[PDB]
């Protein structure tokens, strides 16, 4: 089995509109994300939350929808809430919070797609591993 | 002793080095070529990182018959198109 | 080659450093040398931190253990402990590192070039390990030493810019302290307490007055013990006590530092005051707890009522009471009841953790500082796989408060088998029986029988 | 008399650097053969078809991790000759079948047999007693009974242990699992023939090195014994009254002190084999069956048995569906057992 | 001689049947207290509530133990690292619930076992003995203060302390397996290799020694008796033993001297027990074992699973099912 | 409770002074050979 183009093809947005990250891409997502994210988001979960997951169809099914590059920047930027009630940026890291978050502050836009570009990609690969847990392990 | 030549006799003398200077280099170089050049994994049969799972497959190919085990790791082989 | 085989000292190769005991020169040499060994990695190893170091990151997820040591003295950092200029890290590094040069220099010189032995060359230098006041005298010069070194603690602390404070008013910054703890009630009053749990002895140091005013009391003792060692000679009690020779005085230093050690290692662990956790992580006590404010804080915005919701035992899920009374939290962490911190304490009242303050006073930065803990807990693999034993690899973490509690309780545990191994040897060589029993003098054998 | 027979016999036993004997006939060959499918196998072979287990060097693994597997549960116990009916003559095939863990095990078996009779040869040339072979009847009995007997008793070669460091590992949490093999008497009496055997092994060292006589000048004493001298090298007598007055007895027979010395750890590996042996059957010390009784019907007694039975639950429940993947157990989540929280 | 004198005289009395000596005078009351209290617990103490969340542990024969599930329960989570002496309880029966005579217990040992090595020292020099028979008994001594106080401090409870029976042991081995993966970690390996090293060693020059004795007896009497109590030659050839062995394996493996042998029969054992007892303290401190799961991934991705993965699947197991109430939120981080 | 803590605290002050006292009475000559330690 091989990482393939076809693997690397992620929705741009919610209009049908995909992209498609290069291996580098991909290597950078995963580095950034380990940099910035997995001490709580580790394997797909959420260590603080549990309830919230980061697999695709929980993405899908947040509000605005977050399956997609566009989505998942946007969150980066103006974290909220799953139904997108309140805006959470003072108790999540994110751009608009990178005064209290330090590490986002060298965070490029090239970099949040890059980390967007992996949350969608692992669990291609992972499939239930991704978001499941323990239980997976 | 036990007659043989004491073995700090040999490692110290400038003979055993020009022999083993040639000889040792040597067969790290050919155990690094067996490796390299991709030989090992087919006299072992061990996988490729490309080769444990066809694209799409998620299912170990687990040996499930004795007499037909060699035709079964033939057929798992197969598909990895 | 005076003394540089077995047949001639006595000693084995691998106890050639033995050969040095009556070789005051060389031995001078042995000493400052390895003096220049310890500066030199102090030197090194922060450049080398430097160098790895990220500003932007806290630096307990970058394996840092010196720059710690120097940014809890107030060097190079700001309010929160967030690094503001880092050339004092670079300045401490390297002028460790250029002294490193000297020292080896002297140790070098002493080792293999100067007098092999000082006495001839002079009485102020040379020494006798069975005389009793020179002995005592050279201590004295070193205790002088020591009290000057606790007062620069002290000056820095005072005078040139003052120390990182945790518990700042408004959060950790850097503060000058202008009223140490004078007091002796309470500078000495840390030394009877119980180091048993919510107690823990001199651990339980958590203000910058007291830490200085301590030192304060140290310098001035070392200093007057100095001068009482020089001017004195020990008196005959002790002389009666104690073993007289080199290696018996090497083998009470070890116990010693033994001793230093397991307080270190404990320090180290407990201690959230003058090892910051902004700097070294959180404590393990301070994590859990963390975890348990954390759970507080989501479920009660989810609507739960944390005081009164029972948990599957019986007690509290969130919280529940110490076995004095004290609102805790609950679950596991009833354990860790004694932990106190900045980001807790605001929630704390006369009888431990406050109903209306967890309900309608908990700000954004104490959720972000109980996540943030929560998840740095002092758990992790040898090759720094953070977290539970059970975690995939992810995440490159191991903290460094393990770091170093674990490498202080091995270097203890063998320095109190060094003290063990050098008092044994000492008693029986000052006795005259470390080479073996005398086959015509053997004292069992004039011993009447057991039965 | 003095034929071929003699002639072989000459040289086989000529003092030489390393003795071969006529027991070196059967020992060398089989060492080397079981060494070398180890670290044949740890650099080079996969357990990906008998197991789905990176297991190689080559792989990725560690050494640590490396090992060579067991054959496929479906293989039963066959022997898996290279010219055997699985493999076919086919060295790759017969790699990726698991040969090479029959191989060691085979040639491991035929090895030790070597082993022990090169005791008995070199102890009857130079004319001592043979208790050195003796005492080595109890690696053989562990070999034996954990390499052969446990997984012949069971479904297949499968539930062998595995020849690395991890394996080893896994197989002691698979017996505390499923066997609770710690409960086993058996294997109690294994723990404290070892600890015994190396508290011995400490204990006499040290009182020999801290009763020694001085023989010598220097104040390291080693140089201070010489092999061919009649003297004892240390005093019994003081030996004997410091151990009687620390611990109450003591030693004072030496030839008694070191037959002790074989007679613990023998007799403990010999004890633990015997409960292997149990095992291979699933005759297991797993149960009190008073204590079951007692807690099934009143829900709030509760000892250390318990709660270890609800960690082997654990273990079994967690650990099975990937440590026994021909059984392709699909175990959901709402069936694994777990306490709270966690 | 004046009574202080003439005391101090018979305390470390060279004559007496058990030396005594100045850690004696320690060693003694201590030992005494720890095993009556041990006894008494372990026969008829009532249960204790171990994980300090109301749900009490039967420990004693008279509530329904036997000699392999009985053991002295440690004290209570809700105390933790605090002292709970005798005299901090209302009474003897919260004592008791509470897990008080473990702590009377481990502290009266750990104090009466360091005195028990201090006397060994003594003892040796009283004699005109060399003095380390002391420092191969702090192998031992160092691994009952790990799992006995080294491990609760490090974890924040005496109630994580090694239970003082059989069974207790077992939970103890297998909770530290899930928490730490301990088999993984090279001191405990060291320490295995001590222990078998150890039981080798033992069997090997019992086995020698054994082999090489000196012809004194008849085939009718124990080969014993041709060694006799305090005789000045030795008992068996060690000529021929180094012959024996030297040719077994090679020359240059074997021993031909007695006192380098017994150094190393000596040093092996306990060195590894040595790291043995640091792989317990510093797991103290949660510095685990080698973690490799999932560190093998194929070319896409897909995780392949090693020896390592399907331990840490054993390791959830226990992890998950430990005391199955305790635990209220995600992480066991104690 | 106090009685017995009082009581406790006697006994254990009793016998650390035999330690220390005792440690304290010429112990270094208290050896078979060479005595004048001091
Ligand atoms: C001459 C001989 C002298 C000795 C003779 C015998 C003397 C008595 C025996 C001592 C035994 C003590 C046992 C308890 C150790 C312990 O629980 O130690 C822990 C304490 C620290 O206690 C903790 O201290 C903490 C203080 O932090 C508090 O304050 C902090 C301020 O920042 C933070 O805010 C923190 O959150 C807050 O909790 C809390 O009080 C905790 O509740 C409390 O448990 O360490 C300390 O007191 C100091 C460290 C003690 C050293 C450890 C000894 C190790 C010995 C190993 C032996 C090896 C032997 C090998 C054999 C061969
Ligand atoms: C002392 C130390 C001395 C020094 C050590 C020297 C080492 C020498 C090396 C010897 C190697 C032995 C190989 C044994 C192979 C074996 O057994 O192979 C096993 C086979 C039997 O085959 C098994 O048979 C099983 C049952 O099948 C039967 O039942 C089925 C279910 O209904 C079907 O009907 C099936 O068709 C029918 O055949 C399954 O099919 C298994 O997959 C299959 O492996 O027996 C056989 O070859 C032979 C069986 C009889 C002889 C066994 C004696 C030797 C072993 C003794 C160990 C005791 C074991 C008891 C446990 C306690
Ligand atoms: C911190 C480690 C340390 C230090 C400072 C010393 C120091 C010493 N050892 Mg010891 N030793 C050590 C560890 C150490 N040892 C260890 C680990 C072992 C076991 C292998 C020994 C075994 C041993 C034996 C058997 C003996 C000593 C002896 C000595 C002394 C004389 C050395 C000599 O004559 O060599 C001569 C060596 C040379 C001429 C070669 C070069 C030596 C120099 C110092 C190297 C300097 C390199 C350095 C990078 C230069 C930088 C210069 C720059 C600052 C300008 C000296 C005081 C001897 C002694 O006691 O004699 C009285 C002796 O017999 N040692
Ligand atoms: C107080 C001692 C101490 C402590 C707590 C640390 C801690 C740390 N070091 Mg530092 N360091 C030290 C001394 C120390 N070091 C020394 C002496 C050197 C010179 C070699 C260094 C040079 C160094 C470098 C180059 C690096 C670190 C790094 C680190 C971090 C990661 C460590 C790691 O992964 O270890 C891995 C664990 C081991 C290697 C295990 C060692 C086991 C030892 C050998 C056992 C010894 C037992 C005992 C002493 C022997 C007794 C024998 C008996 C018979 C008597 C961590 C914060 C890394 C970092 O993150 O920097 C930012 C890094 O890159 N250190
Ligand atoms: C504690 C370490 C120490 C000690 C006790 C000695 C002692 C000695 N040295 Mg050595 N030496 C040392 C370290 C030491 N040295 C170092 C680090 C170096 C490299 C610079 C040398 C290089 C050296 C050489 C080249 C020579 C000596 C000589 C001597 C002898 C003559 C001393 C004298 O007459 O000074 C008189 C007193 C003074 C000159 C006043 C000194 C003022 C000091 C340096 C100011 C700083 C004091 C302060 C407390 C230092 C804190 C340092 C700390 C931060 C690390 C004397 C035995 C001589 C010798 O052996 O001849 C046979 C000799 O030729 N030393
Ligand atoms: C009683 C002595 C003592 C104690 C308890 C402390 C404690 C402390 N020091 Mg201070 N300090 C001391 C002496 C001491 N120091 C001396 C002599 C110096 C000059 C070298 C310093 C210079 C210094 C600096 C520059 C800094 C500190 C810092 C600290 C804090 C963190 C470091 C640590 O964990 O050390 C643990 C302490 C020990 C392990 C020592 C315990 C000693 C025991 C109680 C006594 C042993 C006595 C001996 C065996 C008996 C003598 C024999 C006699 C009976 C015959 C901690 C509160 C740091 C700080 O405050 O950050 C803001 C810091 O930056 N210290
Ligand atoms: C490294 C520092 C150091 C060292 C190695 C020494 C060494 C010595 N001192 Mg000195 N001293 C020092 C610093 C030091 N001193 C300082 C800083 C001062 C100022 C306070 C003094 C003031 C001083 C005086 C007034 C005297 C000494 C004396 C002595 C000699 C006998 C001491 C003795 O018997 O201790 C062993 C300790 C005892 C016998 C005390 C009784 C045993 C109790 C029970 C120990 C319990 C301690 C406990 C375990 C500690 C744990 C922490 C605790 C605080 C809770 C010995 C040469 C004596 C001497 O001979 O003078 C000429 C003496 O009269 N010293
Ligand atoms: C000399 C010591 C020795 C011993 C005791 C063994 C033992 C074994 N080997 Mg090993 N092996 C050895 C040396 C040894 N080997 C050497 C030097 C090599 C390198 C060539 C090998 C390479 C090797 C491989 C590749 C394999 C083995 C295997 C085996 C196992 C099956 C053997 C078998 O069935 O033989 C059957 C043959 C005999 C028992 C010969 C008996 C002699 C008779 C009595 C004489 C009469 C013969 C007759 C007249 C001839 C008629 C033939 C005609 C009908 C065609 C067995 C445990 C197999 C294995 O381990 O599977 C897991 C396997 O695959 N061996
Ligand atoms: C005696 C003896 C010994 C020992 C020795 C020793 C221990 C020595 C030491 C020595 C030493 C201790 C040395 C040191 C040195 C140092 C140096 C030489 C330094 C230099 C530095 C520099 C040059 C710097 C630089 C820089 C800068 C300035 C800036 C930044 C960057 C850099 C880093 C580049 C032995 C064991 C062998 C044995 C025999 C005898
Ligand atoms: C906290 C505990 C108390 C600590 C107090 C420490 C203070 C330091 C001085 C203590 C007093 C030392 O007093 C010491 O004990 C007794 C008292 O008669 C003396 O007397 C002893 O002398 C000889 C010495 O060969 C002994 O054989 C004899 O048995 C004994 O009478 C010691 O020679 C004296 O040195
Ligand atoms: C097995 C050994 C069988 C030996 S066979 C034996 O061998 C002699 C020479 O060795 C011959 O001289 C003799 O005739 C023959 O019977
Ligand atoms: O206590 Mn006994 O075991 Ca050491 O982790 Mn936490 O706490 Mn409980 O859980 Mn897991
Ligand atoms: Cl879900
Ligand atoms: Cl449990
Ligand atoms: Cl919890
Ligand atoms: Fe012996």
């Amino acid at each position: 089995a091989e990482l393939t183009p076809e693997v690397l093809t992620v929705p741009l947005n919610s209009e049908g509109k995909t992209i498609t990250l290069t291996e580098k891409q991909y290597l950078e997502g995963k580095r950034l994300f380990q940099y910035a994210c997995a001490s709580c988001h580790v394997g797909g979960i959420t260590k603080t939350n549990p309830s919230l997951d980061l697999r695709t169809e929980t993405l899908a099914l947040a509000t605005p929808p977050r399956d997609n590059i566009e989505g998942l920047v946007d969150y980066m930027k103006n974290p909220t809430t799953y139904d997108g009630e309140q805006e959470i940026a003072e108790v999540h890291p994110s751009l608009r919070s990178a005064d209290i978050f330090p590490k986002m502050r060298n965070l490029t836009e090239k970099d949040l797609v890059a980390i967007a570009g992996h949350i969608l990609v692992e669990p291609k690969i992972l499939g239930d591993k991704w978001g499941g847990g323990k239980v997976y392990y | 002793t036990t007659g043989e030549r004491p073995f700090s006799d040999i490692i110290t003398s400038v003979r055993y080095w020009v022999i083993h200077s040639i000889t040792i280099p040597a067969l790290f170089i050919a155990g690094w070529l067996f490796v390299s050049t991709g030989l090992a994994y087919d006299v072992f049969g061990t996988p490729r990182p490309d080769s444990y799972y066809a694209q799409e497959q998620r299912s170990i190919p687990l040996v499930t018959d004795r007499f037909e085990a060699k035709q079964q790791v033939e057929t798992f082989l197969e598909q990895l198109k | 080659a005076t003394n540089r085989d077995q047949e001639s000292s006595g000693f084995a190769w691998w106890a050639g450093n033995a050969r040095l005991i009556n070789l005051s020169g060389k031995l001078l040499g042995a000493h400052v040398a390895h003096a220049g060994l310890i500066v030199f990695w102090a030197g090194a190893m922060t450049l080398f931190e430097l160098a790895h170091f990220i500003p932007e990151k806290p630096m307990y997820e970058q394996g840092l253990i010196l720059i710690p040591h120097i940014a809890t003295l107030g060097w190079g950092v700001g309010p929160g402990g967030e690094v503001v200029d880092t050339f004092p890290f670079f300045v401490v590094g390297v002028v460790h590192l250029i002294s490193s040069a000297v020292l080896g220099f002297g140790g070098v010189y002493h080792a293999i070039r100067g007098p092999e032995t000082l006495e001839e060359y002079s009485s102020f230098f040379g020494y006798d390990w069975k005389d009793k006041n020179k002995m005592t005298t050279i201590l004295g010069f070193h205790l002088i030493v020591l009290g000057i070194g606790a007062l620069l603690l002290v000056a820095k602390a005072m005078f040139f810019g003052g120390l990182y404070d945790t518990w700042a008013p408004g959060g950790g910054d850097v503060r000058v302290i202008t009223n140490p703890t004078l007091d002796p009630r309470v500078i000495f009053g840390y030394l009877l307490k119980s180091p048993f749990g919510g107690e823990g002895w001199i651990v339980s140091v958590n203000n910058l007055e007291d830490v200085v005013g301590g030192h304060i009391w140290i310098g001035l003792i070392c200093i007057a013990g100095g001068i009482w060692h020089i001017l004195t000679t020990p008196f005959g009690w002790a002389r009666r006590a104690f073993i007289w020779s080199g290696e018996a005085y090497l083998s009470y230093s070890l116990g010693a530092l033994s001793m230093m050690g397991f307080i270190a290692t404990c320090f180290v662990w407990f201690n959230n005051t003058v090892y910051p956790s902004e700097f070294y992580g959180p404590t393990g006590p301070e994590a859990s707890q963390a975890q348990a404010m954390t759970f507080l804080i989501r479920d009660q915005k989810l609507g739960a009522n944390v005081g009164s919701a029972q948990g599957p035992t019986g007690l509290g899920k969130y919280l529940m009471r110490s076995p004095t009374g004290e609102i805790i939290f609950g679950g596991e962490t009833m354990r860790f009841w004694d932990f106190r911190g900045p980001w807790l304490e605001p929630l704390r009242g006369p009888n431990g953790l406050d109903l209306n303050k967890i309900k309608n006073d908990i700000q954004p930065w104490q959720e972000r500082r109980a996540a943030e803990y929560m998840t740095h807990a002092p758990l992790g693999s040898l090759n720094s796989v953070g977290g539970v034993a059970t975690e995939i690899n992810s995440v490159n973490f191991v903290s460094p408060r393990s770091w170093l509690a674990t490498s202080h309780f091995v270097l203890a545990f063998f320095f109190l088998v060094g003290h063990l191994w050098h008092a044994g040897r000492a008693r029986a060589a000052a006795a005259g029986f470390e080479k073996g029993i005398d086959r015509e003098s053997e004292p069992v054998l004039s011993m009447p029988s057991l039965d | 008399e003095r034929g071929w027979f003699d002639i072989l016999d000459d040289w086989l036993k000529r003092d030489r650097f390393v003795f071969v004997g006529w027991s070196g006939i059967l020992l060398f060959p089989c060492a080397y053969l079981a060494l070398g499918g180890w670290l044949t196998g740890t650099t080079f072979v996969t357990s990906w078809y008998t197991h789905g287990l990176a297991s190689s060097y080559l792989e990725g693994c560690n050494f640590l991790t490396v090992a060579v597997s067991t054959p496929a549960n479906s293989m039963g116990h066959s022997l898996l000759l290279l010219w055997g009916p699985e493999a076919q003559g086919d060295f790759t095939r017969w790699c990726q079948l698991g040969g090479l863990w029959t191989f060691i095990a085979l040639h491991g078996a035929f090895g030790l047999i070597g082993f022990m009779l090169r005791q008995f040869e070199i102890a009857r040339l130079v004319g001592v007693r043979p208790y050195n072979a003796i005492a080595f009847s109890a690696p053989i009995a562990v070999f034996v009974s954990v390499f052969l007997i446990y997984p012949l008793g069971q479904s297949s070669w499968f539930f062998a242990p595995s020849f690395g460091v991890a394996a080893i590992f896994r197989f002691l949490l698979f017996f505390q699992g499923f066997h609770n093999w710690t409960l086993n008497p058996f294997h109690m009496m294994g723990v404290a023939g070892v600890l015994g055997g190396a508290l011995l092994c400490a204990i006499h060292g040290a009182t020999v090195e801290n009763t020694l006589f001085q023989d010598g000048e220097g104040a390291s004493t080693f140089r201070a014994f010489n092999p061919t001298q009649a003297e004892e090298t240390y005093s019994m007598v003081t030996a004997n009254r410091f151990w009687s007055q620390i611990f109450g007895i003591a030693f004072s027979n030496k030839r008694w002190l070191h037959f002790f010395m074989l007679f613990v750890p023998v007799t403990g590996l010999w004890m633990s084999a015997i409960g292997v042996v149990g095992l291979a059957l699933n005759l297991r010390s797993y149960d009190f069956i008073s204590q079951e009784i007692r807690a099934a019907e009143d829900p709030e007694f509760e000892t250390f048995y318990t709660k270890n039975l609800l960690l082997n639950e654990g273990i079994r429940a967690w650990m099975a569906p990937q440590d026994q993947p021909h059984e392709n157990f699909v175990f959901p989540e709402e069936v694994l057992p777990r306490g709270n929280a966690l | 001689a004046n009574l202080w004198e003439r005391f101090c005289n018979w305390v470390t009395s060279t004559d007496n049947r058990l030396y005594v000596g100045w850690f004696g005078v320690i060693m003694i009351p201590t030992l005494l207290a720890a095993t009556i209290c041990f006894v008494i617990a372990f026969i008829a103490a009532p249960p204790v509530d171990i994980d300090g969340i109301r749900e009490p542990v039967s420990g004693s024969l008279l509530y329904g133990n036997n000699i392999i599930t009985g053991a002295v329960v440690p004290s209570s989570n809700a105390i933790g690292l605090h002292f709970y002496p005798i005299w901090e309880a209302a009474s003897l029966d919260e004592w008791l619930y509470n897990g008080g005579p473990y702590q009377l217990i481990i502290f009266h040992f750990l104090l009466g076992a360091s005195c028990y090595m201090g006397r060994q020292w003594e003892l040796s020099y009283r004699l005109g003995m060399r003095p380390w028979i002391c420092v191969a008994y702090s192998a031992p001594l160092a691994s009952a203060f790990a799992v006995f106080l080294i491990y609760p401090i490090g974890q924040g409870s005496f109630s994580d302390g090694m239970p003082l029976g059989i069974s207790g042991t077992f939970n103890f081995m297998i909770v530290f397996q899930a928490e730490h993966n301990i088999l993984m970690h090279p001191f405990h390996q060291l320490g295995v290799a001590g222990v078998f090293g150890g039981a080798l060693f033992c069997a090997m020059h019992g086995s020698l020694v054994t082999s090489s004795l000196i012809r004194e007896t008849t085939e009718t009497e124990s080969a014993n008796y041709g060694y006799k109590f305090g005789q000045e030659e030795e008992t068996y050839n060690i000529v021929a033993a180094h012959g024996y062995f030297g040719r077994l394996i090679f020359q240059y493996a074997s021993f031909n001297n007695s006192r380098s042998l017994h150094f190393f029969l000596a040093a092996w054992p306990v060195v590894g027990v040595w790291f043995a007892a640091l792989g317990i303290s510093t797991m103290a401190f949660n510095l685990n074992g080698f973690n490799f799961n999932h560190s093998v991934i194929d070319a896409k991705g897909n995780v392949i699973n090693t020896w390592a993965d399907i331990i840490n699947r054993a390791n959830l197991g226990m992890e998950v099912m430990h005391e199955r109430n305790a635990h209220n939120f995600p992480l066991d981080l104690a | 409770m106090e009685t017995l803590k009082i009581t406790v605290y006697i006994v254990v002050t009793f016998f650390v002074l035999l330690f220390v006292f005792g440690f304290l009475s010429g112990d270094p000559a208290r050896n078979p050979k060479r005595k004048d330690l001091e």
